[PDB]
């Protein structure tokens, strides 16, 4: 769907900012995003608990699909 | 409105600030 296509492009952007890790860290968000937007992401991204998880790992994929994608499923 | 404005700004940051 069009919403999924947009969300995937956002996911791809976060993935680059995360250096191709499957999650992103708060320090990477603060490094790359405007402070208000970094804080929003730090507060609202769900924790990443998949393979390779670490304390503080943030699930940018789930966050992006909820915000821009086909979220009502 | 608040969420709509915030997510539009984030979309600009994520898609329209780097040459990705």
């Amino acid at each position: 769907s069009n919403a999924t296509d947009t969300a995937e492009q956002v996911i791809a952007s976060f993935r680059i900012l995360a250096s191709d890790k499957p999650y992103i860290l708060a320090e990477e968000l603060r490094r790359e995003l405007p402070p208000d937007q970094a804080q929003y992401c730090i507060k609202r991204m769900p924790a990443y608990s998949g393979p390779g998880s670490v304390p503080g790992a943030l699930d940018y994929a789930a966050f992006s699909s909820a915000l821009y994608g086909e979220s009502d499923l | 409105n608040a969420r709509r404005k915030l997510k539009g700004a984030i979309l600009t940051t994520m898609l329209a600030t780097r040459n990705f």
